[PDB]
RNA sequence: UCGUGCCUGGUGUCUUGG
């Protein structure tokens, strides 16, 4: 639980930016495009094999 | 001009500085995109595995 | 009837040994 706030917060952070770049144009924006699945998938499956309970650039 | 001069020799000094000692108090660190700390030349000779 | 030879990994962390 710990794991999956700071997980979901990243992709939320994603969305953003990607809500954005698209409005700016006066386009129309995708969230299929938008939704990073990487964040959740690695993340977990990152923390869970080398131990590290974070992030991997802030692993230390 | 001065100021990019400035911004110029303050990250080499930043560079310079930071090829022996990679432990300054209140000061960024040297980090690979591979996500750690650099070993300085200090930090080969430093510790008890120096 | 033939003639060539030492390549070869670095970094971190947990578990465990006296």
């Amino acid at each position: 639980a710990f794991l999956f706030r700071g997980m979901f917060k990243n992709l939320l952070k994603e969305v953003r930016i990607y809500a954005q770049k698209f409005i700016d144009r006066g386009k129309d924006f995708n969230l299929e495009l938008a939704i990073k699945t990487r964040i959740i998938s690695d993340g977990l499956k990152y923390s869970l094999a080398t131990g590290n309970w974070g992030d991997q650039k802030k692993a230390h | 001009a001065a100021h990019v001069i400035a911004e110029d020799v303050k990250l080499l000094q930043f560079h310079v500085a930071t090829m022996v000692d990679n432990e300054l108090p209140g000061l960024p660190r040297a980090m690979q995109k591979s996500g750690r700390p650099l070993k300085s030349l200090k930090q080969r000779l430093k510790g008890k595995e120096g």
